[PDB]
């Protein structure tokens, strides 16, 4: 995260890391068996990490648990990004304590003005690359459609939401995508894409995680 | 780390294929990607992947780096 | 700098770099024997560095001159940083080449609007730490000294002008002081202090060169 | 680089001066400066300097490190 | 161009006449801002010309943008013609398109041998003056400095470079001055003088533009 | 006298080639010379003339005077 | 066009200060220039030059022209 | 004159001024009809002043004979001010007198270390302009060949020899030239060139008379 | 180790490797709490990593535990390296396991001609440098203390002896110290010092720890 | 990696003292050591460390590497 | 003056290298250096170097002074 | 020197003091340019210091030069601390008089019992720290190589003899390397080393110069 903040051992519990060799994406735990991400960040057996601060570092409590099935949302547009949303069902279940957590659906979509957690170990540049060995947190309010539709014009869809900074120096950047965005203690949003990090009039793009609870409920009983 | 060579600061002010071309000659694990900076930019992490950003004239503007 | 461009190699032939086992700080060459810097920079038994891209890589064009003498304006108060200026004295002569050469001191003092360049090897983060091989850049228009004091209340003196974006997310950093701040061809500004880096409502404060062209040519003449 | 430490995360939400006393015992090059993150920073290069930044309540509200 | 071939319209984007009345000197765009001229052609008042064919009737689609700021290289020696490159800047940006683009400085010198594209508005004849309506090119090897130094005993310095030929018949001529002189798809020459109009081993002689790209690169964001 | 203006000591410091254009601009009557030191100079006296003297820097070190 | 007389063949055989004074005398917009053949002459077109070229002796070998 | 003395009334009776609305050149009186001055001291309408002292106040023995003929040597090189010697042929003849009268030609070149009388109405400065009223002279010494190359390296011709000081503090300036340069009673020189006035190292430059008194001679037989 | 195999994963628990922010030298566990090395391994604030393989690649089944007390043998001599032997107590025990074991002190002197495995993370070139991902791993002989002798005069304690081959291209080196030498399944030797790497007639130097059994169970019972 | 500098082929042919000085005034991060590659050396890693070795002649005929 | 502490003499009765150790703590500016007493010693005089003289059994008994 | 007397102000004018903020060593002027003394008391960026007493108080009639050269012993060893010798140019030669003058070189080498002289600024208690105001001087014989190796067993090359007494209580001490031991008015040895200061059995061993004069008049004629 670009302007973030050292969030600490484990405050964010649900937080967890996409492993291909190193990591390359982030996640949300929903339960003990599944994990929220973002599509465009589907891969060859996956590796969860569950549980982690430093990434470089071994803690002493953590849970490599491997991916047996990960699915992507139909109707994810590989172009426009729209419906970037995937789940990934692990291998065994992973023991839930107070160091790895899930986090609560929500059952409204949160209003422009409302104060998020965005958090991941993604670049924390605007300009050039910096790769932390600790998680990064963030505080951002969410923006209007009609500001998230002004920055991009007739790119944002029905299922995307800008959260950020108009003015820019704080944003979610590379290696940050799939990772939470948290409001009122509910996942209300996935780390999407953008244009470049922490750009003026360019903030971060969202996947609108309250339009797929429906779907993430039948893919779960259904998987 | 990622395999091979990381940074091109030296193709800053080539136009943007070539500068593709060159990236994928000189490290044979990266897929250069030709992109306009006012453009959507995904936010996953590859050491496959190589954005050649450039502007509306088609010439290298920003370093490309293996991200 | 934070939120700045590589410059490439030699783009700022008169950047130069205060050494003393690592570079502290950083200075502007006025002439083949004087280097400007802040005050705030005085060490004992500097060692100037011309010629550098790489602060980190010898790359060849590079020269390593002790300095013979340092002088701080009378004037110079380290509480408040007024007349935040040092003039440096170069052991010997510097050979002026293409990738070595001095910059003029500045006619008149500079509008507010101007674009002026920054350049510098300071930190290049909004938060944490990051230090760059590569000398970095950035453009910046001189900011009103309404927002001047409206952003540093009672902090700001007539021998001081801020700049940079008061979004923030673009600021000189730590690592950057007495770094040439240019303006038209000529040097306006010596990169002095501010709160943090690249931080909203709170700009970059630069020292204004325009107010001491008679003391630097007094001191060269004197010393 | 510098010597010794250089980084004291742990220290964030402790007092400022209990904070620089560690440090300083941990760290024998340094020294520790509490100082208000309203106040204004000199942008030198220090590795003989830790910034404690701290707040109105004199709390760390920022990892101090060697700058 | 004495002895040289009608280009057709805008084949040559980058070909700027420049006008005081009547036109006198060529030059390169850069950028939407910049122009890359001779330094010899520095007068004051000059309205620029991109886009045109017809220097003498009006086509439509081109653009007369008067320069705002102009800068001689420092080092420049109207004796010796050393040095011999002058940047323009544009009072306002020119609309970038089919008929006016930029060109690219080279990343590099070329060999002798390289076919380069001279253009201009110059004088087409050996002995006597009739100077064309419509734009003219011509293609001409680069010499080595061994021709190029046994053509002009002791005239060419490090920072010029001969191209033509020694035979004579093809070369540029007055009124072809700040003119571009492109190899390989890059400006890598400037016309600059010579000893008559494509006369026999004497033929001209160019600025070379591969060892300024640091100047034009720090000129550029200084000013 | 020499018509218009006959000193240009605030030129001291300038650029030649700007400092040149500046007194052609102030003095209709003058052929602003840029010229090195270091070179030879002829000694006839001219009221058309104006000696814009620089270094080998391209920097007025010498005030620019009609003679 | 340019103003003025444009070329001067009737000076051919003459000695080029002569001609240079003769040249300036009809032509009160331009800078008559005595120059050699041998010596090197800049591209740039100006309405206020004639140049004079002369060779080993001095004499004008070339009609002098407003270019 | 740079550090000269009052040579008093008509002391120096064959020095003539050269004048066009205000005094420009110096020259000596060969006979009756004729002056030798410097080839670049060329005007059109050349007003010749003998028998002068005072160039500001009429005084009463004065002559004021314009120019019918003026003649450059034609070997003159304006680059390298090689052959720079000017033959002036008055409209009518002047009255010989007290205070008018012509210098004797040399019949051969004299030696190092002759002492030798440059008189005219130059400046009297090495830095800044003070212009005499009143005719100045200076006793200097022939200075050898090997140090005049040494003061001008390659730029010194067969036709060229240095007078003055290599201490500097006197010798001839700006508004001096075509000015005698006289020794055992025979005009030797005529005074050309320098590198500014009474400058360390570099003296005065003169023409050297005894190469041309074939070509004197000649000219005025046949003019 | 130079010309080695790869080990493969754990093959070596009973390798540990000492860090501090880089690796910098070997060991070998001895219990929960202790671990062997060489004394000229020596530093303040250590951090012992077990359970490795890639030490480079975070791989999950490791433990990073903190030196909290260093205890070099009271006779060893930075000179001679003789008695080349220091205890680290880990300030936590450790996980006993698969990955993660100790080695049993030995009982008795080996003889000249047993086959012992060498490990380390060492460099692989004789000359140059190439340093592995993977643990390394060698069989090599015990050499006669003739042959000891014999490769270095006079340099050879009864607390040294030497192992690999008097061929050379097969030994330990930088990085290996520490590093264990373990033969019929007991701590015999450790990785101390020699003549470059792999280099003929003069093998490895190893500390011979059958002659410090009792200080390592005496000082482990007194601290 | 290691700080600074890591290789210094360059000093190769040179006496090892000088080239220690050169070492160390390029890289402040090490300790040059001159060594005769007939003695004994560790086999310990070390970022702040440049031996250099040299013979019987004392000229370096090893690459002074950071080790 | 050398900078900082200059005497350990709580440190006779000690091991060489703990007492090195506690000295390069407490004296950033110092490189200790374990020494035999019987050994050799050179006569220079050093800021930088602490020598810690022990005997046969490897004890401090002799007081730690920058020399 | 511990158990010496105070020389009195430049009694031993050749006595140089090595500076670099501190006096570290001492050494002998040879001629007006170079200075003998140890090859373990290189630094880089050495200051010698000409014609001194009191090192704590400029007196005048001092001179402090630059080394601009220094050149170690090829053969040096700095573990057996043979060939302990280093000669230093200065970058501009020193003034010669009454209080800085040079040595004589010997020509042959002194014996047993030959009385010598030992100056410096070393320490002057056997045990403890206590150093000097003033220049020490002490006059000590030399002794056998019989008693010379009966002191240090195998530690003594030939290059090496032993001056002092065996009682102990006078001796050259820490400070004093590269310090003049003069016999019969030629230097004879240099300090620089022993076993502790002024202690029994083991006196003061110093660099045997008569080996060295062919490569001290090689070394300044060949640098
Ligand atoms: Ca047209
Ligand atoms: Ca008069
Ligand atoms: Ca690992
Ligand atoms: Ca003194």
């Amino acid at each position: 995260i670009v302007g973030g903040y050292t969030c600490g051992a484990n405050t964010v519990p649900y937080q967890v890391s996409l492993n291909s060799g190193y990591h390359f994406c982030g996640g949300s735990l929903i339960n003990s068996q599944w994990v929220v991400s973002a599509a465009h960040c589907y891969k060859s057996g996956i590796q969860v990490r569950l549980g982690e601060d430093n990434i470089n570092v071994v803690e002493g409590n953590e849970q490599f648990i491997s991916a047996s099935k990960s699915i992507v949302h139909p109707s994810y547009n590989s172009n426009t990004l729209n419906n970037d949303i995937m789940l990934i069902k692990l291998k065994s279940a992973a023991s839930l304590n107070s160091r790895v957590a899930s986090i609560s659906l929500p059952t409204s979509c949160a209003s422009a003005g409302t104060q998020c957690l965005i958090s991941g170990w993604g670049n924390t540049k605007s300009s050039g690359t910096s790769y932390p060995d600790v998680l990064k947190c963030l505080k951002a309010p969410i923006l209007s459609d009609s500001s998230c539709k002004s920055a991009y014009p007739g790119q944002i869809t029905s299922n995307m939401f800008c959260a950020g900074y108009l003015e820019g120096g704080k944003d979610s950047c590379q290696g940050d995508s799939g990772g939470p965005v948290v409001c009122s203690g509910k996942l209300q949003g996935i780390v999407s894409w953008g244009s470049g990090c922490a750009q003026k009039n360019k903030p971060g793009v969202y996947t609108k995680v309250c339009n797929y609870v429906s779907w993430i409920k039948q893919t779960i009983a259904s998987n | 780390e990622c395999p091979g060579k990381q940074e091109w600061p030296e193709l800053v002010g080539e136009y943007g294929y070539k500068a593709a071309a060159i990236i994928e000659r000189e490290n044979p694990n990266v897929r250069s990607i030709v992109k306009h900076e006012r453009s959507g930019f995904t936010k996953d992490f590859r050491c496959d992947r190589v954005w050649v950003v450039v502007d509306s004239t088609g010439v290298v503007v920003r370093t490309p780096r293996v991200t």
